[PDB]
């Protein structure tokens, strides 16, 4: 699992 | 319009700012968290699946910095311009063993774009291009992104044609540096993975992360 | 006309026709013979000093073989035509360990070229573009090389407008398939490499000299 | 030197 680039992708801001 | 160039444009100014290849792997990682939302202020990325958003950043975010840092570069001679605030001049490159990698991003892409004067709107309309690959592997719906990269195309020659009619081949001209932009993309992979590899260089987790 | 895609299509018309990996390189040794007399039938090619000429095909002869094999396999599914005639399937390729960039030939080039039909004056122009390419390291004038690609371009996308109206972005679509080339050609070259660097497979004389 | 590429180019036909 890509941990960063999910974390980064999900958050709104 | 299903994709205004005016957006993809506020896009591009929304994410605006000693080894040389420890100073481009530090402004690499950094650079790929403003990737990261520069991608969300494109009209439509958002709305694809979480799993393509995934696909197409992991595609494309090598060529997509390289272009960043390459239009950044237009006014600066025999160098290129870092995030990070730093110039690399083409002697530190040379110096550090990235001379041929350094020279091809300066005649290939720097220098055509001084040349020609590549306006923001035009960078950002490439990069938006770069993202919509059809062609990366594993996609839920390819034809979905086939069409937003038709939708992105279609805007930039229209804005070339309204804005530079003077130059009638000005969009093919555009469209003739992502070939050089592809090459210079995967030598660039290549290297990182040798910096890796090696462990001769620090790499931060998030670029640590695109090479795993 | 500085020049006409008619000239373009007869070049064409002019060279036209057990490891799998094997005959794979028979046929690319064979079609580098096929190369030299098509490019001479490209206008203004052989009026290049002989310098630029060999440095232009030392360039272009990975890319312009895979643009001529694709488009000769557009009728074919799931496999390539050798110029030999003998067809290969992707089935065959993953069995000799090239199933990864044999599926790429496949998706990014076949079939796109299947999808939409792209006609053999277009095969012409493409490779022709690709042959003009001002980005080769060395060239004695670059500027006359930008500006014969520059005629072949414009030409296209007249013939483009005129011949298919109905596809007003027929000619960036067209222009969007030179990145998919430039990988799968880098990664076609690795591969030849890695076949010569083992001696696993006979590599004939002059696909031998482009790879030294 | 490029032998045969050179060889290839010269000559007429
Ligand atoms: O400031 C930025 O936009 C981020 C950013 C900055 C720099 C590079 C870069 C990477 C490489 C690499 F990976 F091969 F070593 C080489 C080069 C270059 F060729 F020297 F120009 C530049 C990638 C990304
Ligand atoms: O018949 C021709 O036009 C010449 C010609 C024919 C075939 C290939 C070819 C080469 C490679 C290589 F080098 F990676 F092994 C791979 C493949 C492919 F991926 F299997 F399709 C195809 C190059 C040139």
């Amino acid at each position: 699992k890509h941990k960063i680039l999910h974390r980064l992708l999900q958050d709104s801001s | 319009m299903d994709m205004p160039v005016e957006r993809i444009l506020e896009a591009e100014l929304a994410v605006e700012p000693n080894d040389p290849v420890t100073n481009i792997c530090q402004a690499a990682d950094k650079q790929l968290f403003t990737l990261v939302e520069w991608a969300k202020r494109i009209p439509h990325f958002s709305e694809l699946p979480l799993d393509d958003q995934v696909i197409l950043l992991r595609a494309g975010w090598n060529e997509l910095l390289i272009a960043s840092f390459s239009h950044r570069s237009i006014a600066v001679k025999d160098g290129i311009l870092l995030a990070t605030g730093l110039h690399v001049h083409r002697n530190s490159a040379h110096s550090a063993g990235v001379g041929a990698i350094f020279d091809r991003v300066l005649t290939e892409l720097v220098s055509k774009m001084r040349d020609m004067q590549m306006d923001k709107t035009e960078l950002g309309c490439l990069r938006a291009i770069v993202l919509f690959n059809p062609d990366s592997k594993g996609l839920s719906n390819p034809a979905e992104v086939e069409a937003l990269r038709e939708k992105v195309y279609a805007s930039l020659e229209a804005y070339c044609k309204h804005k530079y009619p003077e130059q009638p081949g000005r969009f093919a001209k555009l469209l003739l540096r992502l070939p050089a932009l592809r090459s210079i993309g995967l030598k660039c992979l290549e290297h990182l993975f040798f910096f890796k590899l090696i462990g001769d260089t620090p790499i931060d987790t998030f670029l640590m992360e695109m090479l795993e």
